[PDB]
């Protein structure tokens, strides 16, 4: 009791200080209009998919706060649905983020326009093209508690494959622009290197597969990672940017 | 030595100007500045309904 | 901007000879200065210049461990002082002003028509 | 040639003797009675988008209303300051255009920059399209200013130290001024469009007759280059601005420097100056971001038109006094009341 | 109301153009291409145009890629004013006579543009277009550089000099000094925001177009990794 405990409370304090920096760091990234640009576009939508995840898990668990002072009723397994549908839309857009990275460095221009309207498709509806497929069998085959429990787990593949496959495609471009920044650094260091990759780690999410009384420690590190990537992410990329930190100085002077 | 010669002459043209003293522009300027004073919208602001902006 | 040399003269070759650049009409200490010459049926050549406190110090190879220069901004002036001269080394000296105050660059100061370069005075060896 | 240096020597020293002579008293002194302007605390109130690159001159028309920008991405627009509406967007042969101008009747705008050639556009075409109308060539250097006369003659001045008068139905320099050591930036007709004037890179400024193709008079005192000139309303009074980070103010008649403006916190080059309708305040602009505002008779600042993001390259004023733009290489104009 | 309408469809029409412009835009590169009189320039400029007024614009593409190169000319040689347009192009080509007392100008010049503010956001590249005349040169023996340049005589090839097949210690110990003078004036003050790339070139080497087209590649993969922050 006293680690699901400590877990827990971690588990909670991460994600609400994830969702109060990253709220703070969209309204501040939309606020100056000097700012807008693809990049920080995509962060928004970045943002806002971390916000709705935190949003979906805080009430799913909430409830419990109710039943334990719902369980087969029509509403408690479209919440669990939504929860699904919000894990998944934050996977892909981290992999969107990446993608967009590499294609910068891939030394290739494209319709601003089309490529900035197909990255929006892709960011929120491919996630549609599982997660209702998944509630879809749920409610015709394996409707049991709330669609919580899960028996057949070929049915469960379903979810885990799509966010693998971003796993690993966000993987393979932290692999290539590490040695791209190694080169760079070689022809003109190690605690620059240092430096650089570590601030790429929150941005594709890495820590996923750097993850592949011990166990213990390992569970606490994987979960206070995982609450804390949101938290991560908006610092590094809004408030020690330099830019925004530029914008705020001459607000602040002008004021 | 050709090049002397036409600043010999330029200087020599513009020597022989009559000149009047500065306090007469600097109140000449301020004459004018005073007289049109009224009519400078940025001198004095201007209400919204004329302002097309 | 005016521009006023002085110091030039005949010397035997191995001898020495200064030569002191007056100037007014501007805040001396923010402009880097230069000296450049013109020798008969050449374009004009560098020689050193300094920077606004005498803080930095060039010259041209050829005059390397030869010349000198030093500069008074108290005193609104630019020295060059010379030692053993060669024979191939007469010619006239334009004691030069950078365009623009509180930078860097010295762009076309050797041009053919720059606007703040000195009339020179001759020096022949 | 010795002889002719020194007697010219002379002559300068004469001449400098004369001026002095005539400076009884500082403008300061003269009006050092009148009130200060107060806070002008001036705020955007439109903001103009399209340009891909930098923007370098602007001018207006002549109803307060039209205005036409000139940019490096090889585009001329066509505003409607009232609503914000593009009217006509005008491709050029050059890209690197370096000025425009606005005809007085409106008709024509015209343009060029450093492919030596002074475009003339017609807005007023049967067809509906704006079409070239007349090239004008004749300069050996990139050309840094141009304005309208009238409908038929328009005045050029260039980087090779030559200002020229062209009559646009022929394309002849029915005219030619010389006399400047260095290039010429910049130059404005005056109110009766009988005289104008022109500062160029010697740290000088000179008058010119138009009628006679001769200069009239000459003006120094500059430490440096020369940016920005334009006339006082009265066209009796002129105010430069110099790369020194200086701005002063010279009078046709006193032929001497009357006022300067300055400031320590001020260590960069200024790129254009307007005066307002009422010849009261002198805005500038500067390369570090900003845009003041002078009160031309005490010498000292009474506003700041910050918000630019990058260099101000471009400035003026309505002929009725009720807005003023800016451009700037951030490639965005702002409508100031 | 009607004019209100007249005018709102005329103002969707133009937008609809430049739009349409903007994308154009991006795809072209733009390198202005300085030059010493006696360089070469001329020679790699028409180099150039054949294997594919105030100012003269070359327009080539390398793998569907549009680079517009501008080469002055006309113009005075006071270029304090008109090179300020320069500011925003992709790189500043900059050919010198290694050979030729010419180089100290070339020396001046490039520490001018490399110190220069509204420059100081524009990589410079660096061609030295006279290596067989400075062979010829070295190697006939009346040449004396070390008078012109004293600080030669102590000079030894550097410790990672590769040289081309058949190529004399001599020839690639000058070589390599005169490249040094320059490096010492582009290291120093660089602070990051814009490099300096040397070449070795000769009047009718084909690849000189091969060399821009990496170096912008690479000037560009730079610029974008120091937005993301990570150099």
């Amino acid at each position: 009791e006293e680690q699901l405990l400590f877990l827990y409370i971690i588990y909670t304090v991460g994600y609400a200080l994830s969702f109060s920096a990253l709220v703070i760091a969209s309204a501040i990234l939309l606020g100056f209009r000097h700012l807008h640009c693809t990049r920080n576009y995509i962060h928004l939508n970045l943002f806002a998919s971390f916000i709705l995840r935190a949003l979906s898990v805080f009430i799913k668990d909430a409830a419990l706060k109710w039943m334990y002072s719902y369980q087969d009723s029509l509403s408690c397994r479209l919440v669990f649905l939504l929860m699904q549908y919000c894990v998944a839309a934050n996977y892909y857009w981290l992999l969107v983020e990446g993608v967009y990275l590499y294609t910068l460095l891939a030394f290739s221009v494209f319709s601003e326009q089309w490529i900035f309207r197909l990255y929006v498709s892709i960011g929120w509806g491919v996630p549609l093209l599982f997660v209702v497929p998944w509630g879809i069998v749920k409610y015709l085959y394996e409707d049991e508690g709330c669609w919580t429990r899960n028996s057949n787990m070929n049915y469960w593949l379903i979810i885990r494959l799509p966010i693998l496959f971003a796993i690993g495609v966000n993987f393979l471009i932290f692999v290539r622009v590490i040695c791209i920044v190694v080169s760079k650094l070689k022809a003109n260091i190690k605690c620059r290197l240092a430096k650089s990759t570590l601030t790429l780690i929150p941005l594709l999410g890495t820590h996923e597969v750097i993850f592949a009384t011990l166990r213990f420690i390992k569970l606490f590190t994987e979960l206070s990672f995982t609450s804390f990537q949101g938290l991560m992410v908006a610092i590094l990329y809004c408030f020690v940017n330099n830019e925004v930190q530029l914008e705020f100085r001459k607000s602040w002077e002008r004021w | 030595i050709a090049q002397a010669r036409k600043l010999v002459e330029q200087l020599k043209m513009e020597a022989n100007i009559d000149r009047i003293k500065v306090s007469k522009a600097a109140a000449d300027l301020m004459a004018y500045c005073e007289a049109h004073a009224k009519e400078d919208p940025l001198l004095t602001p201007v209400p919204a309904s004329e302002n097309p902006f | 901007v005016q521009l006023q040399e002085s110091g030039g003269g005949l010397v035997q070759p191995g001898g020495s000879l200064r030569l002191s650049c007056a100037a007014s009409g501007f805040t001396f200490s923010n402009y880097k200065m230069n000296w450049v010459r013109q020798a008969p049926g050449k374009g004009l050549e560098w020689v050193s210049d300094i920077s606004q406190s005498g803080a930095s110090i060039s010259y041209t190879g050829s005059v390397k461990g030869r010349f000198t220069i030093s500069r008074d901004n108290a005193k609104n002036t630019l020295y060059l002082q010379m030692n053993s001269l060669k024979p191939e080394d007469t010619a006239v000296y334009y004691c030069a002003r950078c365009p623009a105050p509180f930078t860097r660059d010295c762009f076309d100061v050797t041009s053919t028509t720059y606007a703040y370069r000195g009339q020179g005075t001759q020096v022949t060896v | 040639l010795d002889q002719l240096r020194q007697e010219a020597e002379q002559l300068k020293n004469q001449i400098r003797d004369a001026r002095k002579a005539c400076a009884d008293a500082t403008l300061s002194q003269i009006t050092n009675n009148i009130d200060p302007v107060g806070r002008i605390q001036m705020r955007t109130r439109r903001t103009l988008r399209g340009h891909l690159a930098k923007i370098y001159a602007m001018h207006w028309g002549t109803d307060s209303r039209l205005l036409v920008s000139a940019s490096q991405d090889g585009k001329l627009i066509i505003w409607d300051s009232y609503t914000t509406n593009k009217v006509h967007a005008i491709p050029l042969r050059s890209s690197w255009v370096m000025t425009c101008a606005y005809a007085p009747s409106g008709n024509y705008v015209a343009c060029g920059g450093l492919d030596n050639i002074c475009s003339i556009y017609n807005l007023k075409t049967r067809e509906g399209n704006v079409r070239v109308s007349r090239e004008l060539a004749g300069h050996t250097g990139y050309l840094s200013c141009c304005r309208f006369l009238d409908d038929n003659q328009i005045v050029t001045s260039s980087g090779d130290t030559t200002c020229a008068l062209w009559d646009i139905e022929t394309g002849q320099q029915t005219t030619t001024f010389t006399g400047h050591t260095g290039d010429v930036m910049s130059l404005s007709l005056a109110p009766d469009t009988r005289l104008f004037v022109s500062g160029a890179c010697d740290a000088s400024a000179k008058l010119w007759d138009v009628r006679e193709g001769m200069c009239r008079q000459t003006f120094t005192g500059h430490e440096s280059d020369i940016n920005a000139i334009c006339f006082f309303p009265n066209g009796n009074a002129f105010a430069t601005g110099s790369d020194d980070a200086t701005c002063r103010l010279f009078d046709l008649r006193a032929d001497q420097e009357l006022m300067t403006y300055s400031h320590d916190n001020i260590i960069c080059g200024i790129t254009s100056v307007s005066f307002s309708k009422s010849g009261r305040l002198l805005l500038a602009g500067y390369d570090d971001f900003n845009c003041n505002v002078w009160d031309a008779l005490k010498a000292d600042r009474a506003g700041v038109l910050a918000g630019h993001d990058n260099r101000v390259s471009c400035l003026g004023v309505t002929d009725d006094g009720m807005a003023v733009a800016t451009g700037s290489w951030d490639s965005f104009l702002k409508i100031w009341n | 109301r009607n004019e209100e309408k007249a005018q709102r469809e005329a103002n969707k029409k133009i937008e609809k153009q430049l739009q349409k412009d903007k994308q154009v835009y991006r795809a072209t590169h733009r390198l202005l291409l300085l030059g010493a009189g006696e360089s070469g320039k001329n020679t790699i400029v028409k180099q150039m145009r054949i294997l594919h007024s105030g100012i003269f614009e070359t327009k080539f593409q390398v793998d569907k890629v549009n680079f517009h190169m501008f080469d002055v000319g006309a113009q005075r040689d006071e270029r304090r004013k008109w090179i300020q347009c320069f500011n925003d192009v992709t790189a500043i080509i900059f050919v010198v006579a290694s050979s030729s007392n010419r180089l100290q100008a070339a020396l001046k010049l490039f520490d001018s543009i490399w110190n220069n503010k509204w420059l100081r956001d524009t990589s410079v590249i660096l061609f030295l277009n006279k290596q067989d005349l400075l062979a010829e040169k070295v190697l006939a023996g009346k040449s004396k550089i070390e008078d012109y340049f004293p600080e030669f005589a102590r000079y030894t090839t550097p410790e990672d000099a590769t040289p081309e097949p058949g190529e004399d210690p001599r020839v690639t110990r000058a070589k390599y000094f005169i490249r040094d003078e320059f490096l010492r004036i582009s290291t120093a003050s660089g602070d990051g925001r814009h490099y300096c790339y040397p070449h070795f070139t000769c009047a009718v080497d084909t690849e000189n177009i091969r060399r821009v087209f990496n170096d912008c590649r690479d000037i560009i993969q730079r610029m974008h990794l120091r937005q993301y922050e990570l150099l």
